[PDB]
């Protein structure tokens, strides 16, 4: 029986792999959650200048 | 500057994930199933609240 250990990446960001997924318009100031490459976030999106 | 003071905590105090794998709540339902993912916000509004 082949033993073989292997390991990916343990809780490291985005790299030069992308998984199959689609993509979808932008949002620029929607107070509403969002999905950009799995990081999900809510509330309000507010552009500043920095 | 007490009260300003007193203001600014309440809001960096989103901070800490309060024992669990992640510390917003936009993610824990996203990369969780409510099963494993409800005993993880257990202690995100048990830390906001």
């Amino acid at each position: 029986y082949r033993v073989v250990v292997l390991s990916f990446e343990l809780l490291h960001a985005p790299a030069t792999v992308c998984g199959p997924k689609k993509s979808t318009n932008l949002v620029k100031n929607k107070c509403v959650n969002f999905n950009f490459n799995g990081l999900t976030g809510t509330g309000v999106l507010t552009e500043s200048n920095k | 500057n007490q009260n300003a003071q007193a203001l600014n905590t309440l809001v960096k105090q989103l901070s800490s994930n309060f024992g669990a794998i992640s510390s917003v709540l936009n993610d824990i339902l996203s990369r969780l199933d409510p099963p494993e993912a409800e005993v993880q916000i257990d202690r995100l509004i048990t830390g906001r609240l």
